[PDB]
RNA sequence: AGUAGUAACAAGAG
RNA sequence: UAUACCUCUGCUUCUGCU
RNA sequence: AAGCAGAGG
């Protein structure tokens, strides 16, 4: 008998079954190496869907820009970019008529939060593209390199410190023609290693100012860096995402404010909900779609997905919807949301690290960058290489690509949304006046659209009807990818549906284990991850139990805190083992101290000090929960040396980093990380709260000190708590260093 | 006193860099060059603490514990150990200076554990005298409702108990708003007759009045009541086919 | 206006006013007589604040002492309200509803300070009717002399008055005479715009039958719909449709599977062809050491004879391999200590991929080398599906006579669905733990441990890894087995895809002869003789080892040492199966699934069609198909998974009853199968498809 | 050689 | 020259180490 | 309030 396990979808149905569909017990798909080509690919797809426009050479930049809005008509089913302004102004007309006050209240309260935004929101991002350091950078340190060039050049109403203010100083900075900003620069040299006798180049990273172009800066202020996706589930082939600099961030952040704030409101919506509340909306829209009918009515549900849904985008559309929904708003509103579409369509892509090239003669290898790909002959690249830079050469300025259409992965989820959205609006019975109608649910690209009708032939006119005005705005259905079914069954971003949700544990799989933070933190984290997926994931309970002996049997191995009464000797094995025979109830140590496991199904949201606490020793509870605690950080005592009580077991240490990059000297530039954190620790010692909450202020940290030291000391010398001497030299020492500032 | 601090402050205002940085940096652009970072990023932290626990020297922690726990054990093994550059606030610390200190330090007769944790004491006594009924299995009808998973005060919001714990904890720094309830007022003077004299760290007494103030609210599939001290163990209580009848203590 | 502000007050009242106007919005080089006045008023403050000490009896000193004073007008607001709440909160006062100007320690008051242009009187009840329902000191001066305090009531001394009034009166007269005075009593919005760089680039962000942003910006404005849409698909083809093609799976074709040669073992181990050399009840000398064990195990075998290389590696040297392991039993026959490095030898540092790297220089000294070609990035080689793999997933599916997986203790059980849920693990454990695919779980993640163990502690050294598990028998004897060993090579890993070599060599009882084409990366070698004792018969079986050099990466290793995850995966799919129905007979229906053996689920495929099974025959195969998916991970079983899904969907769409329909079903076969390359489990999901859709189809005649 | 798969690792910037 | 954006869920309050 | 982790698009 050969064994197949698909055969139990025989007797079970599919949906009932899907975990088994997904293979997420082993590695997922990794990318090996540079990024470049699915960059070139993403650029090629994008000019290739939107050939049929027009092209201009920009006189800021000098990109081939290419304009496929109000172009032809398409002609066959494949992926087109030409998406017709008219229509999507009438869409968007047809969504304000449908939802009245929806948009004067979005706007509204996209004023109310443009007003109180600072500049440290911009901090809220991952990894930034560094225009100053042409590589990526953290997003608060590429914020503070743009922020002190910016201030060197001359730009300095983002000490304001609002982030319109700083947007205000980004558009001013393209009319200066030489920015002068600071880059890391690399001295070599041919040292050699002790471990092994071998010749290696140490790398000696430095600091070294240097003059930009206004077209070099404009060229870098439109630069998206474009890496590759790593650890996608589901897919074959890897792609390309791309990240943006600060010049364009703010901006990003002011649109996709104004369609969160839109799409809060739409019913049809399913951004920004998630989890349970996407269900529950899923859920209502499928029961009104399916009550609301009458005896002869058929209803189909189409689940569906979008071909190349950032490819055929168009900033210039995003443009005409942003200036349309802020109908009768202020102009600087209007201008001010106007200015991320403009940036996006007049973006570039870098390339990337380039390519590895390989000498067999000389046997050796090097990493030639994007920027010097171009003084490359065609015959050292391969065949697809080859190819995609003749395709690619004619859109090549400064090491990059330029990108006019397309808008790239993720930028503009919620605009996107508001845009499928409309599309889903146009079909309301009361409006269309024909034999059929279609409502439904709409999430970046996924949809689930039910189309009720009379016939199958109605059903058949309005999925027509539905795919051509979809076409008419750049959106593309999947043709291969998409599929209808009655009513009754759906898939919504892996969510499937058989009259009612059914649960996909596997998805659920990565997140059990050991997260690696402590011993305190990932107990209390695993145990949280198997309650939570017995509430929401439909994790049984003898399941659960298994999860809970296999998350016990990984943290003991993890952290290698086995039992005291077991036989593997590690490198704790003598200390718990003491700690074991020594301690009358060994019932109450934890199992980071060599305890047993106190977990059953009852007692899952409970920690596991608070658990074991009525059975602790007290001499083992003095020393796991003692104050002074040398484990963990001690804020000191504020003014009003010694430190305060510390609360967390001894448990909650901090692991050792390691930030060392091989063969390299990083002192030169890991100063200035040193000194802002020598600056914080001495702002902490007289703003207490600086830490538990963002402190604001225009006024300057010493300036803010001196004055909180002043206070201070005339509150305690009006209390009884200092002396007339300790007053006056606590003021002359402000005093002196107001003077030190100044001379 | 207030002394130590502004001397400090004039040990750093000597240095050039440190002087150019506090009078060009503001307030709010502190936030930004708190964040700062330079080198490399450590990703995956599972898998680094899969192989660094197999290391000597995983852990990290300040030089007071070289007067705290000394460098060797009675087996032999090194506890801590220095790092490349004489004079660091950090030195490497074994998992074995953890266990040490757990069979073998001072012991403290006062302990902060029951107090700033009390929400999760009071969820220990809640179960501990709890009765359980009989399991009943039938098809569960889960609405997927907005349950609390925090009850909070009574008479307070979430903003203002965040605004009651800011008055409370860091009185001197509230900016420019008051207590504009009655509620307000009381809860803020009771919490400060509470918490004088307090040597538990203001943060860590801030999050436990947020624990206690502040409600919580989730999106959960519900089959049964809506209590938040039912919500606490809605994984013991249902599931996809069953419903354990349980009545919590109190 | 500016010039004469900066000619008469001090540079601090201009330092303070320039600082009030950056605070709050404005420039002295634009509005002039806002900064006068802003400055004006910050002199009277100062004049009211300065020369005023408080000593240490307590009497309002006027010239080391304190201030009598504290100046809030100055401050950034944030520092000011910091002084306000401070003062509030060193007294018992009440905040004031907005910031004052000054507090008066002695007369513990806050003071508001008016310098108004108008009149005193009238200022004065205009500030009382905005500051009402506090206890703010107000005072207001005037530039004609005369002044308001509140309710006639004065704090501050007559002499500090009237330099107040005559610095006022001295001001407004050299205003009248500047004739800048008219200006001043007659004065008693968010903005964007683009500078002409970005409004160059707005000019090009447009429709293309527009030639400015502003243009295109009021036909927006302007713009009423007039359909458009119904204009627009009128003038569209009719080939730009979503035509819904039928779909019926007794219609549809079966998955193209590729051709060439067999696909070929990939794994990190051996699975149905292991033979593990194992100790009952061990307690020698270092029970617990992965090394001494090896030994232990390995002084059980006396069949040793010389290894004769009986099928050779195509590809590579096998006389290196037969190096390799005459240099690790001779090794391993005289070690001292716990662990074993090997000697750097010529063919182990063969096998282990030693300097196979070009050397990596930088671009700027390798500019004149005349022949730097591209990595080449060719496609793999599709291979067809070979029956080795099927047997490996039904001898993964059986029971063994071992116990693999030991589960941690629990929580004492005090609800009853504790016990219910103890009863179906104690159930799920007895089909569950005796499984080839638990020992599979078990190896791996021993493997994946130590090798990342190694990689990350001896990255120069070759360290030698014994494969070593340790299960119990059905009677709870302990027993340690060893199927071989792995010699790391070099591993300075630093990518996360980065690639740590190393040799696997595994005992065998399998001659590798009788299936060749799943052997092309192995050398397998003949090194023993073992007295095979069976039950008719007695022979003596020759003992293969199979060699080969493979590769890891510390992602592969992380996900394989959570190979346990498969036993969450299998068991709370069946566990669901049992809730299914629990749901419906009202009762707990895991003892009538497991105690009665009515062979309920379809599983297999015989020549007599189709095979049923128990529950814990589903365990053990779902168990089994998550550790496959775990071992043979790659991106063609991740998009097979994704593209597949939707065609089960279909096939469940139309035993439902609802009509199913594609738009483009062969662009979904043409994705499905381009998923289909040369990994052996993928092969045999296709293959597997491809039955359950003729069992579909032959279920429906 | 091997890992592997649209480009890399097979040490010398992660 | 190197882990993007958006959303949801969960945990912690971290003082920075070649 | 922020950071980290997981999932999805
Ligand atoms: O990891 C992700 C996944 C999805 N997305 C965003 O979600 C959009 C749709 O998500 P998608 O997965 O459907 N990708 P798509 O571009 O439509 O190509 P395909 O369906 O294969 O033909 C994409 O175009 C991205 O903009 C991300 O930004 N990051
Ligand atoms: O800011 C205050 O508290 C304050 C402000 N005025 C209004 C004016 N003024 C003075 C400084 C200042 C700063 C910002 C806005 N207006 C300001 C007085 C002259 C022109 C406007 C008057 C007082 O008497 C005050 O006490
Ligand atoms: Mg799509
Ligand atoms: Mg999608
Ligand atoms: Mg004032
Ligand atoms: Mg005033
Ligand atoms: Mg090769």
């Amino acid at each position: 008998m050969d064994v197949n396990p698909m055969l139990i979808f025989l007797k079970v149905p599919v949906q009932n079954a899907i975990s088994t569909t997904f293979p997420y017990t082993g590695d997922p798909p990794y990318s090996h190496g540079t990024g470049t080509g699915y960059t070139m690919d993403t650029v090629i797809r994008t000019h290739d869907y939107s050939s049929r426009g027009i092209w201009k050479t920009n006189s800021e930049t000098g990109a081939q820009q290419l304009n496929p809005i109000d172009g032809p008509l398409p002609e066959d089913n494949e992926p087109s970019g030409y998406a017709q302004t008219d229509c999507v102004l009438e869409l968007i007309e047809g969504l304000d008529r449908s939802h009245p006050g929806l948009f004067e209240t979005a706007c509204q309260e996209t004023i109310d939060a443009i007003q109180q935004t600072r500049v440290d929101k911009l901090t809220q991002g991952r990894q930034t593209y560094d225009w100053t350091l042409n590589r990526n950078q953290p997003a608060a340190t590429a914020l503070a390199n743009t922020i002190e060039v910016f201030r060197k050049n001359g730009y300095k109403l983002n000490e304001s410190g609002r982030l319109i203010d700083f947007l205000k100083d980004v558009l001013l900075s393209f009319e200066n023609d030489s920015m002068e900003v600071t880059t890391h620069f690399q001295k070599k040299k041919r040292i050699r290693d002790n471990h092994s006798k071998k010749m290696i180049t140490q790398r000696t990273i430095g600091k070294k100012r240097v003059k930009l172009t206004k077209k070099n800066y404009l060229i870098r202020a439109l630069t998206l860096n474009t890496m590759t996706k790593d650890a996608e589930r589901g897919k074959l082939k890897r792609r390309a995402i791309a990240t943006p600099g600060m010049q364009i961030r703010g901006f990003v952040y002011f649109v996709e404010l104004l369609a969160r704030n839109i799409c809060e409101r739409l019913e049809q919506s399913g951004l920004p909900v998630g989890g349970n509340e996407k269900k529950a909306k899923l859920a209502n829209v499928i029961k009104k779609m399916m009550a609301k009918s009458t005896d002869e009515e058929l209803s189909y549900t189409i689940t569906g997905d979008n071909t190349k849904w950032n490819e055929n985008q168009n900033p210039r559309i995003f443009l005409a919807m942003v200036l349309r929904i802020t109908a009768g708003q202020p102009e600087w509103f209007r201008d001010l949301l106007a200015v991320a579409p403009i940036m996006f369509s007049n973006k570039v892509a870098r390339l990337g690290r380039g390519y590895m090239f390989e000498s067999k003669s000389m046997h050796l290898r090097t990493q030639i960058s994007a920027e010097n790909l171009s003084d490359i002959n065609l015959r050292y690249f391969n065949e697809d290489t080859k190819k995609k830079i003749e395709k690619i050469r004619h859109l090549m300025v400064e090491g990059t690509a330029s990108l006019s259409p397309g808008m790239m992965m993720g930028m503009f989820n919620m605009l996107s949304t508001v845009l499928g959205v409309s599309v889903l609006n146009l079909g309301q019975r009361e409006i269309l006046k024909r034999t059929y109608w279609w409502d439904g649910l709409q999430s970046s690209d996924d949809f689930a659209l039910i189309i009720n009708g009379h016939f199958k032939e109605d059903i058949q006119q309005g999925v027509n009807h539905f795919y051509r005005t979809c076409k008419l705005v750049g959106i593309n259905m999947s043709q291969k990818k998409s599929y209808i079914n009655k009513t009754g069954t759906f898939e919504f971003t892996s969510f499937f549906y058989r009259y009612g949700f059914v649960a996909n544990f596997s998805m659920e799989l990565p997140s059990f284990g050991v997260a690696g933070n402590n011993e305190s933190a990932d107990m209390s984290i695993g145990t949280t991850v198997i309650k939570t997926n017995m509430i929401n994931n439909d994790l049984g309970p003898a399941t659960a139990q298994m999860a809970i002996q296999l998350f016990i049997k990984d943290y003991r191995y993890t952290y290698r805190c086995h039992r005291g009464d077991t036989n593997l000797e590690t490198r704790r094995t003598k200390s718990i083992k003491r700690l074991w025979t020594e301690t009358i109830s060994k019932a109450g140590l934890l199992v980071a101290d060599g305890g047993p496991n106190p977990y059953n199904l009852r007692n899952l949201h409970i920690p596991e000090v608070c658990l074991k606490w009525s059975l602790m020793d007290p001499d083992y509870r003095g020393r796991l929960c003692n104050p002074n605690n040398p484990f963990v950080h001690h804020m000191e005592v504020e003014s009003t040396s010694l430190e305060y009580d510390a609360v967390a077991t001894t448990h909650s240490w901090t692991p050792k980093r390691n930030r060392s990059i091989l063969n390299t000297n990083q002192r030169g530039i890991l100063e200035d990380e040193r000194i802002y954190q020598k600056c914080c620790q001495v702002f902490e010692k007289f703003f207490p709260s600086s830490t538990y909450r963002r402190p604001i202020g225009m006024a300057s940290m010493l300036d803010a000190m001196l004055s909180r030291a002043r206070i201070d000391a005339r509150i305690d010398l009006e209390s009884g708590r200092i002396s007339s001497q300790d007053f006056s030299e606590i003021t002359n020492t402000c005093k002196a260093i107001e003077a030190l500032k100044r001379q | 006193s207030g002394m130590e601090r502004i001397k400090e402050l004039m040990e750093m205002v000597k240095n050039s860099r440190m002087r150019e940085i506090l009078t060009t940096t503001s307030v709010d652009h502190m936030a930004v060059i708190k964040k700062y970072t330079s080198g490399r990023q450590e990703k995956n932290p599972a898998l680094r603490m899969k192989w660094m626990m197999a290391m000597k020297y995983p852990i990290s922690a300040s030089s007071r514990i070289r007067e705290m726990i000394p460098e060797k054990d009675e087996d032999g093994n090194t506890l801590w150990t220095n790092t490349k550059d004489a004079g660091s606030n950090r030195v490497l610390v074994s998992p074995n200076a953890v266990t040490w200190w757990n069979r073998a330090g001072p012991v403290s007769d006062v302990v902060h554990y029951p107090r700033v944790y009390k929400m999760y004491f009071d969820r220990l006594e809640r179960l501990t005298h709890g009765t359980f009924g009989p399991v009943k299995f039938y098809n569960q009808v889960k609405v997927r409702k907005r349950v609390d998973i925090n009850p909070g005060h009574k008479d307070l919001t979430s903003r203002e108990a965040q605004e009651v714990i800011m008055e409370v904890v860091f009185p001197n720094e509230v900016g420019a708003r008051t207590l504009s309830s009655d509620a307000q007022l009381t809860i803020t003077k009771e919490k400060k007759e509470e918490l004088k004299n307090c040597k538990i760290s203001p943060i860590m007494v801030a999050y436990m009045l947020e624990r206690e103030l502040v409600r919580r609210t989730r999106f959960l599939p519900i089959a049964g009541a809506t209590s938040s001290t039912y919500v606490e163990v809605l994984h013991l209580t249902q599931g996809t086919c069953w419903e354990q009848q349980y009545t919590p203590g109190g | 206006m500016e010039n004469f502000v900066r000619t008469n007050f001090n540079p601090m009242i201009l330092e303070r006013a320039e600082k009030t106007m950056k605070e709050y919005g404005e420039n002295p080089q634009n509005e002039g007589n806002k900064f006068a006045a802003i400055s004006t008023h910050m002199e009277v403050c100062f004049m009211y604040s300065d020369f005023h000490f408080i000593d240490l009896e307590g009497n309002t000193i006027v010239k080391m002492l304190k201030h009598r004073f504290e100046i809030i007008e100055g401050q950034e607001r944030n520092i000011a309200w910091t002084i306000v709440n401070s003062i509030c909160n060193m007294t018992e006062n009440s905040k004031p509803r907005f910031l004052p100007d000054l507090y008066d320690y002695k007369t513990n008051k806050f003071i508001e300070i008016g310098v108004t242009r108008r009149k005193v009187e009238d200022y004065y009840y205009e500030k009382a009717s905005k500051l009402k329902g506090e206890n703010v000191y107000i005072h207001i001066f005037s530039f004609d002399g005369e002044e308001m305090a509140t309710d006639d009531e004065y704090i501050l001394d007559e002499e500090s008055r009237a330099r107040i009034k005559t610095r006022l009166f001295v001001l407004r007269q050299e205003l009248a005479t500047a004739g800048l005075w008219d200006s001043f009593r007659q004065s008693e919005e968010e903005e964007f715009s683009y500078p002409p760089t970005f409004q160059r680039l707005a000019n090009q962000s447009l429709p293309p039958s527009f030639k400015d942003y502003h243009q295109f910006k009021a036909y927006v404005s302007s713009f009423k719909a007039n359909g458009n849409i119904e204009a627009k698909l009128g003038a569209m083809s009719e080939k730009v449709n979503a035509q819904i093609e039928s779909f019926d799976p007794r219609t549809i074709r079966e998955l193209e599977l590729p051709e060439g040669k067999f696909c070929t073992q990939r794994s990190k181990f051996l699975l149905m062809d292991a033979m593990k050399l194992s100790v009952l009840n061990p307690a020698h000398e270092g029970e617990g050491i992965p090394m001494k064990d090896a030994k232990a195990c390995l002084d059980t075998f006396w069949g040793w004879k010389k290894a004769t290389i009986i099928k050779k590696h195509e590809k590579g040297v096998n006389t290196n391999y037969l190096m390799i392991w005459e240099q690790l039993l001779e090794s391993i026959k005289e070690m001292e200590g716990k662990f074993l490095n090997l000697k750097k030898t010529n063919h182990l540092k063969w096998g282990l991929g030693e300097g196979q790297a070009p050397e990596k220089m930088d671009f700027e000294d390798c500019k004149e080398v005349p022949d730097l070609f591209q990595y080449k990035s060719e496609p793999p080689e599709k291979r067809k599906l070979a029956s080795w793999i099927q047997s490996e997933f039904n001898k993964a599916s059986e029971l063994t006579n071992s116990n693999w997986i030991e589960f941690d203790e629990l929580g004492n059980d005090v609800a009853p669905i504790e016990h219910i849920a103890s009863r179906r693990r104690n159930f799920f454990t007895a089909e569950v733990s005796q499984c080839r695919a638990s020992e599979y779980i078990m190896k791996a993640v021993y493997i994946n441990t130590a090798l990342l163990n190694s990689s990350c502690t001896a990255m120069e050294e070759y360290q030698v890894i014994p494969i070593i598990t340790k299960c119990r028998d059905t009677s709870g004897q302990r027993r340690t087995n060893l199927y071989g060993f792995i010699i790391k090579g070099r591993s300075h890993l630093r990518n996360d895809t980065d690639v740590v070599n190393f040799i696997s060599l595994e005992f065998s009882l399998t001659d590798p002869r009788n299936e060749i084409h799943k052997w092309e990366k192995y050398c397998v070698l003949e090194i023993g003789d073992m007295e095979i004792r069976t039950s008719i018969s007695t022979i003596m079986k020759p003992v293969y080892l199979y060699v080969r050099t493979n590769g890891t990466s510390k992602i592969k290793m992380k996900w394989g040492m959570e190979m346990r995850r498969c036993l969450l995966q299998s068991l709370q799919q069946v566990e669901s199966m049992i809730e299914a129905e629990s749901a419906v007979k009202e009762k707990d229906m895991t003892e009538p699934f497991f105690r009665n053996r009515e062979n309920d689920w379809p599983i297999g495929e015989s020549p007599q069609g189709i095979e049923k099974g128990t529950i814990g025959k589903v365990c053990r195969v779902l168990l089994a198909k998550s550790v496959f998916n775990s071992i043979y991970a790659s991106a063609q079983l991740e998009g097979f998974s994704a593209e597949s899904r939707k065609l089960l969907l279909l096939i469940q769409a139309f035993r439902d009853n609802l009509d199913p329909g594609t738009f483009d079903l062969k662009g979904l076969y043409e994705a499905i199968e381009e998923c289909i390359i040369n990994d052996p489990w993928v092969l045999l999901n296709a293959s597997w498809f491809n039955s359950f859709l003729k069992a579909v189809q032959l279920s429906m005649g």
